[PDB]
């Protein structure tokens, strides 16, 4: 799935055409198209958890917006397709507007109906059989959580109750016709696991940054590759988690074990569960891993290097202010203003020109 | 819920969903790596008595069409797949996969870890299994059914699938523009090839005709002398299911033709038979070669060809008679794939020159046959 | 199908509710739901030939308008249902909005799909096996003709080519278990024809006004009934053509033969075809039959009374002015003005106040 | 293009489309006017050997369900309709009609002028015909098959559908709220009744059980001696296919019961045998009575009831013995519909008091029987 950055180019034409406008791409692997596709959506790093809705059902104008996005594709068409099915359009209707083979469309419609079922039955309705079937179709715990009105952690927990966990299969070029000694893996909800994690080594996991975007480029990936190169050289068993198909970080030669997976908390926890790393590096892959840091350590993960709290101390506007004052250092005058009027006055006080953060 | 269960001799169970006929199927379980060509595979007679497992998860994406039928029927005993897609999506489709399997009364199962199955077959070798598709499939019974299967080793399946009477074949290859062509009038075709039906694929026939060969398809047990009587320009040995070793009538007829100067070319089974005729030995492979990406080297020219393969037995090279020269070899495992009689106009190939499905890379094999034929008549 | 007159009540709430707002109704009979439903639409007298589109396939806002029309029903929802299918909405989506049982909805969708085919192939694609199919689903010549890009008559001319004409079945209350001596018939594209027209009597046909609507009420029907009664009394065999289920005109005792059919060129010609009447009265049913006059005559029908031409001279503004003038009679000053500027002028001329049509 | 064909003895062709199993079907073609209850119609054993024509154009609108099955199987040999709907639309549906048809292996044909056919059979009377469903149905062949068919006259079909062994029945009638109830404990139902299975409909049994009757279904050829040994509180004669004449064992067994004071009650064929076993004679109707809008007068009460009918044979009232009174009559043709014994406690109805499908109008008839039975145990 391609990664776009139209919000940074407010005045640009955002319709897709024969001239490339994307800035990166994510890749996913699944035992079926549905699983493949949902996993890609969840690691695209756009805040999506799968087919999150773009339009409300309650909007009389929704279909008009919908039809438009289908007919003249933008970066959000994938989500609009599901929106379409949710609003009564048919596969032939969507095809007609988009030209996407029905082979793919029907899969998306099937996934929407299943979502509607989750919405209806609620969490109570999520028995083991149903939940497993959903995990198999690639549904994220977070998406399922939004649907049944609960927190992600609850869905995850339920999965634990049911011993419902994915298995890891290996890439081997030959559909398993020949044995492999490489550990290039992807998660799937299947019967047999090929992870076979070692238990004689001290493992260090390195988390990548997903697809590239403006501001989150190859520079982080480089750092990622270096952590693995260095530590493996030192004798550690290096495990990389990433899903950008363009980089060196996703070349099986770069680490001891490569997990070509979405860099999400759910996906990473599952790896952590079976690898039991001595340590996890979240500081080299950019924003993506940086944001999971707190939740990872809060999830029992051995986060190494600068702590997620210290990170937050720095990223936090007011926490940092404090730090700077404590250190008796110099910082531009600031003020957090909720409303306008207050602005103009606080502004009088800070002194123009000013930098307005959204 | 439409339940299905797959049970292997060893007691391994695979719980799925029924996608074909309701019932039981028993046979030797094999895996095939072809990412396309599922219908062609199913209709290949060589799959008689075997339960076919496809490694590519989505089987049926393009539905089915009569032109993609490699024989008159679906020869596979059963089909094991990972996912049966919601729909068929291809201009050539005339009927969805599940409908078609039912039509043909094929017990079939979907939704199982075919990767796990493949790894087990690869690691421990071929196994017999049973598919039970029904309301409440009995796992003990499927295991018993699986275990009662006698196995392909020592089983002549060629005699089982051969044609009852001999017919004439004059239809060529399909074309996207044309489709399947009307059959030709004997006059249009310069050569008469007598082809032994050991469970022959429509595609080989077609490819021969394309090469201007009128064909007379004869039953598997036909005698050499009865054939000779047709004054054949050339004799062809088809592909086919089961052990070749037990097909004495074949070996026999063959060795006779091999006293003559009549050009002979076999494929697959035909290839194994030609070697047995020459005095070589056959062996049953651990899991066999079933796929459409198998690299075969032409040792003579030192070139590689990507082939379509479907065989579970092979000719042992170390038992080769000096009159048989090794022309081809497998680049995956070193197994023998081609042979040529040093003294006669007799050559054969292990893989499938007619492909269907798969890479057209080995097609040039038929040219060498035709060249021998021309020679023959020249003289 | 109910008949509405909302255009005459511009300031009214035109949404359907528990309080009736319709002014009349039409009825049709077909061997199948689809045939019956399509005959009704074409008998409605609203200018429909069946499921004529209400919105453009290219209007970006179309799905929005369709959705509103389906959710909060107005007199034209039936037409929007079809439009909703042409625009991509599924049966489920239409049901959720309308609450109309899917048994009906799926039937309308199939009619839409078949319309799609016709549009694709056109005329050249109108084989006989397929034209029959279309007829059997209740398709009007005028509808296909629109779809196919031709004239209604081409479609009709075509139907003759293929000897594709309807048959007539009879109403008997018993599903054919008992024979009938009554001639209460409906057209259908089936095998056996039960019309068995007479050959011994002098027949006169009376054309009804279809559903009642403001301006086309019971007064018309009263006249049709009177036409039938008097002519029958006099010894003519009377044939009534009408589809209003509320009236005495469609009561089987009112005439010798009743054809409960849409009052259209098509349906009328098929009757004339087989009946071969001595005369056809088009002057007692209101606007409906009056308008068919000229084309029925062009088509060879034996229209009695005032000629379609004579009717036009009255019905046509200028023709009639011409008539007044010829008679040296008096009419109010008039003028025909295309544009505004020209009006204001012709207007200064004519003299206010004025009556602007 | 999935062809089907209907050819009758007279060689009348009806070209349509296949909607059920592939193959051939042969029997007596009949028309049924019921606008509702086609599944019940098809699962009625009485339809054995006959190819059913439905006058109502749309058939299958509500799909199918189990509770709507009258027997274990689809007794019709065939099915001819005008239109099979695109979908089934009813909360009770469990399977569409084409599907169900295939499942039961029923050759079926649709899209034919069912009216014209109805009119033919009406005017011309019952015809034998054949449906050939397939790729290239052979007219001449079907016609040949049509003609080859023996015909229902003189054909014992009851022995052809009866049970092989006797079973107990204790299941009541369905409800909207509860669907088909759980069979009762014999400790629950007060009266004991024997029911000759001439090709019985579940509804009769159910309605019987509803009345507090424990049933014992016996095969059609059971001896009286054998039955009498059960100490029945009553004996019931069921509905069934074919000619009732040819069923010697029945008349016998019946005559045998008549000799006795035990209450006998027959329905449809059961009614015919009761007549036969009483001295009466049976006849084969030109077209018969097939529908659920059939008016039947109760001569005694001068009352009219709308009834469900399924018969191709009737009893001659000219052939009635003075010991057999006439209790019901058809207002459509004057044909006989009920008779009672002047001497005995026996009565029988030609129509279907259990309906299913149809008007519940004739239900009180079971009320008579129970009366009889209560009386029998008072005196007995
Ligand atoms: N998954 C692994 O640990 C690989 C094991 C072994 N080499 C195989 O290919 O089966
Ligand atoms: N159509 C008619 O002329 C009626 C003929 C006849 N009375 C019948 O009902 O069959
Ligand atoms: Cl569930
Ligand atoms: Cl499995
Ligand atoms: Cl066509
Ligand atoms: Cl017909
Ligand atoms: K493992
Ligand atoms: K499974
Ligand atoms: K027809």
């Amino acid at each position: 799935i391609p990664r776009f950055n139209f919000e940074k180019f407010a005045g640009a034409n955002d319709r897709l055409t024969t001239q490339m406008k994307s800035v990166g791409e994510v890749m996913a692997i699944g035992r079926t198209q549905q699983e493949s596709l949902q996993k890609a959506l969840r690691g695209l790093e756009v805040g999506a958890t799968g087919f999150d809705p773009k339009v409300s059902l309650d909007d009389p104008e929704a279909l008009t917006k919908i039809r438009r996005e289908l007919k003249d594709a933008g970066a959000d068409r994938i989500w609009y397709i599901a929106d379409a099915f949710r609003a009564g359009l048919s596969v032939d209707g969507v095809f007609n507007l988009t030209n996407i083979d029905r082979w793919f469309l029907v899969q998306i419609e099937e996934l929407v109906r299943l979502e509607e079922k989750v919405a209806e039955v609620g969490i109570t309705g999520l028995n083991a059989d149903f939940l497993r079937q959903l995990k198999r179709k690639g549904f994220a715990d977070a998406r399922l959580a939004k649907l049944a009105g609960v927190r992600e952690a609850e869905i995850r927990k339920l999965r634990d109750q049911y011993d419902l966990h994915p298995v890891y299969k290996r890439v081997d070029t030959c559909a398993a016709e020949f044995a492999t000694d490489t550990a290039y893996m992807y998660s799937t909800y299947e019967e047999e696991c090929e992870a076979n994690p070692s238990t004689d080594r001290e493992k260090i996991m390195v988390l990548g940054g997903g697809p590239n975007r403006i501001g989150q480029g190859i520079e982080f990936d480089y750092c990622c590759v270096h952590a693995s190169l260095a530590l493996r050289e030192d004798g550690y068993e290096t495990i990389m988690v990433n899903c950008n198909p363009e980089t060196v970080s996703t070349d099986y030669d770069t680490s001891d074990r490569l997990y070509f997976e979405p860099v999400t908390l759910e996906d990473v926890l599952e790896i952590v569960r079976i690898e039991k790393p001595k340590g996890v590096i979240v500081q080299y892959g950019g924003q993506t891993p940086l944001k999971l840091a707190r939740a990872l350590e809060a999830a029992g993960v051995p986060v190494i290097g600068t702590s997620p709290d210290a990170i937050d101390r720095a990223e936090d506007r007011e926490r940092f202010q404090h730090a700077v004052e404590r250190l008796k250092l110099k910082q531009p005058a600031n003020a957090t203003v909720t409303a306008i009027e207050m602005a103009v006055e606080k502004a009088k006080e800070i002194g123009y020109p000013l930098v307005v953060r959204p | 819920i439409k339940s299905a269960l797959l049970v292997l001799e060893d007691g391994t169970q695979f719980h799925g969903r029924a996608i074909g006929a309701t019932g039981s199927a028993v046979g030797e379980v094999v895996f095939n790596t072809s990412m396309t060509g599922y219908q062609e595979i199913l209709t290949d007679p060589s799959y008689s008595r075997q339960i076919v497992t496809l490694t590519y998860p989505h089987i049926g994406n393009v539905g089915t069409n009569d032109a993609d039928e490699e024989s008159s029927q679906v020869h596979a005993q059963g089909l094991v797949i990972r996912d049966l897609p919601l729909i068929a999506s291809n201009f050539r489709n005339t009927e969805d996969l599940s409908s078609y399997l039912k039509r043909h009364n094929i017990v079939a199962i979907a939704d199982i870890d075919t990767r796990k199955l493949t790894r087990l077959l690869r690691e421990k070798g071929a196994q017999n299994g049973c598919i039970i598709a029904g309301d409440n499939p009995d796992a003990a019974l499927a295991l018993e059914k699986a275990r009662a299967f006698p196995g392909l080793n020592g089983m002549d399946l060629a005699k089982e699938v051969t044609t009852a009477e001999a017919y004439s074949w004059t239809q060529g290859s399909w074309t996207l523009t044309g489709g399947l062509p009307q059959a030709k009038k004997e006059d249009e075709l310069p050569f008469h090839v007598v082809a032994y039906d050991f469970g022959a694929k429509r595609n080989i026939l077609r490819m021969l005709v394309d090469r201007g060969c009128r064909l007379t398809i004869v039953p598997a047990q036909t005698s050499a002398e009865d054939v000779l009587k047709m004054n054949p320009d050339g004799i062809f040995l088809s592909n086919g299911p089961g052990d070749p070793a037990p097909c004495d009538y074949a070996i026999t007829a063959i060795q006779k033709f091999l006293e003559t100067d009549i050009p002979v070319f076999g494929i697959c089974l035909g290839h194994q038979l030609l070697a047995l005729a020459s005095g070589a030995k056959t062996v049953k492979m651990k899991f066999g070669h079933h796929g459409g990406n198998h690299p075969v080297k032409d040792v003579e020219k030192n070139v590689v060809m990507i082939t379509a393969q479907n065989h579970g037995f092979a000719v042992d090279e170390a038992t080769l008679p000096a009159n048989l020269r090794v022309t081809h070899k497998s680049l995956f495992d070193g197994t023998l794939q081609g042979i040529h009689r040093t003294d006669k106009p007799a050559f054969s190939f292990q893989g499938h020159p007619e492909a269907s499905p798969g890479p057209h890379d080995a097609a040039p094999l038929f040219d060498h046959f035709i060249e021998l034929i021309e020679q023959y008549r020249k003289t």
